[PDB]
């Protein structure tokens, strides 16, 4: 199982640091909507 | 939106946006001069005077909000000539400001 | 090919220049008003194209030479364009508008913020001409040109709010054209400080939204600062000057130049703001006569400095006359030095 | 045990499912930005 234990733990800090991911690229794509909405 | 760049735009260039959009102009100018003030000290003194001692004031929400609260209705009294009015509400930011950081 | 100063037809050679192209008369005469009363020839110069530099440093100093020339008319060029917009002579504006922006493509590339001024006149004086789709043009490329901008300054991005605030003005909405303006206030404020003509050329557009609005008490507050600002540095001018000229006195002597220390263009707008700041705040409030008398000390001041000698006196003596009613002696005694040294001098 | 693994990997693949909609809303703004670059044209 630990083997399982690990990739679990790795997959637990990696969907955090998507959910950082995540927020990133809805800043980037709501800023690079931003540019075509104001103008 | 525009509500977005505000937001997104720091805190700092928020209310400053809110003051002189809205007229608290003489607001910005004492936020300005308050603000540098801060600035200035906590870079020249030396390296471990309070004042390097201190926050970054840019940082710290709540006092821009307290400064939001009190400027915005000191002005709208200062702009009556109801002096006591404006005594009230920039003693209200002095004593909040009674701590030692805030001292001057 | 094209009239490089509309892009319709070649129609006519420029005689004074055959280098400049025309729409037939009615360009040919704002083009030949606009940038050949002010260098005509010049232009000459900039559109020969070169002969062979020979080697790497003949290479070298003909391109350096040639780009500062070029970048120094652009900049005269955009001076000219400044004064014609705050002059009212949008026809002329135009051209050398036109001509300082396609200057600024060649050297710098139409990517340029260096563009951005340019573009920014070309949109003021659409908005002399009405033509407020045009401006709006203008403003879009400068928009996205800055939004971009990896280096903008405080300056520039203030220009760019200003403009927007006056595009706004042009449209209706008195709440954007605020928040455009408070924009262009703040980023001047933090470039220029508190006290900066530009600065107050934002209050001062401020104020006249705010007059428009008939919130009379924000208006004229907004005027007093502006008014503030313009005595100050003239004040400032006024009285290094005569401090120096009192100063001290080998056997050499001396004497100072009496100077504005402005732009010319600054100038104009200098008297643009303080004119139309007198009369609203006239019509605005009459019950505070002392602040038209420190408009017109401000103006009698920079007439001194000038030598604009006529409006010095004469606003000079409207002061004193309404001083002496108005104001303590000190007033008084001011405008009367102020008069014995324009008529002194 | 191994049915959390996969279901943290379904749902990480929803996310990149989600960001790659937010790409192509990308590639939209970029043809987009070029219509405008197109307006730059500044015909007279
Ligand atoms: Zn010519
Ligand atoms: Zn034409």
């Amino acid at each position: 199982l630990k083997k399982l234990g690990k990739y679990s733990n790795q997959k637990d800090v990696a969907n955090y640091t998507l959910s950082c991911n995540l927020r990133e690229e809805l800043v980037a794509v709501s800023e690079r909507q931003d540019i075509c909405n104001e103008i | 939106k525009e509500e977005v760049a505000a937001h997104r735009n720091s805190y700092k260039k928020s209310i400053c946006v809110d003051m002189l959009r809205d007229g608290f102009h003489k607001s910005f100018t004492e936020l300005f001069a308050l603000m540098e003030q801060w600035d200035k000290l906590r870079e020249a003194a030396k390296a471990q005077s309070l004042f390097w001692q201190q926050r970054p004031l840019e940082d710290q929400p709540d006092k821009l909000d307290n400064f939001y609260h009190y400027l915005t209705r000191a002005e709208a009294a200062e702009r009556k000539g109801y002096y006591e009015e404006v005594y009230n509400n920039l003693y209200a930011l002095a004593c909040y400001f009674d701590n030692s950081e805030d001292k001057w | 090919l094209s009239c490089e100063v509309c892009e319709a037809p070649a129609e006519r050679m420029c005689t004074a220049c055959t280098v400049t192209y025309y729409c037939g008369p009615v360009h040919q005469k704002a083009d030949w008003d606009s940038i050949h009363a002010k260098i005509c020839q010049l232009l000459i110069p900039l559109r020969t194209t070169m002969p062979f530099y020979n080697s790497e440093e003949e290479r070298q100093h003909g391109l350096q030479q040639l780009q500062r020339r070029q970048k120094h008319l652009i900049e005269f060029c955009y001076t000219v364009a400044q004064k014609y917009l705050f002059e009212g002579r949008h026809e002329d504006a135009v051209p050398a508008a036109l001509h300082s922006l396609r200057f600024r493509m060649n050297v710098h590339g139409l990517s340029s913020v260096e563009l951005v001024p340019a573009y920014l006149l070309l949109a003021e004086a659409s908005l002399g001409l009405g033509r407020i789709v045009q401006a709006e043009e203008y403003l879009s490329q400068a928009q996205w040109t800055v939004l971009k901008s990896t280096d903008c300054s405080n300056a520039t991005h203030s220009l760019l709010h200003r403009n927007l605030g006056l595009l706004y003005i042009a449209k209706k909405n008195l709440d954007e054209a605020r928040y455009h303006l408070a924009n262009d206030i703040y980023f001047a404020s933090c470039a220029y400080g508190t006290e900066d003509i530009r600065t107050s050329g934002g209050y001062f557009h401020l104020a006249n939204i705010f007059y428009g609005l008939k919130k009379m008490e924000l208006a004229d507050t907004l005027y007093t600062k502006v008014s503030e600002i313009w005595y100050t540095y003239l004040n400032s001018h006024y009285q290094a000057l005569l401090e120096a000229r009192s100063q001290q006195t080998d056997l050499l002597g001396k004497q100072f130049v009496n100077d504005t220390g402005l732009d010319e263009a600054q100038e104009a707008e200098a008297i643009r703001i303080l004119t139309s700041t007198l009369i609203i705040q006239e019509s605005t409030s009459t019950k505070a006569p002392q602040k038209s008398i420190l408009i017109l000390k401000t103006l009698s001041i920079l007439y001194y400095l000038m030598l604009e000698c006529s409006k010095a006196k004469e606003y000079a003596m409207k002061a004193l006359s309404l001083a002496e009613t108005y104001v303590s002696e000190e007033e008084q005694r001011f405008i009367q030095e102020l008069l014995s040294v324009i008529s002194a001098e | 045990v191994r049915w959390d693994l996969m279901m943290k990997t379904k749902e990480h693949t929803k996310k990149l499912h989600q960001m790659n909609d937010l790409c192509l809303e990308k590639k939209k703004l970029d043809s987009r930005l070029n219509t405008l670059q197109n307006q730059q044209g500044n015909a007279f």
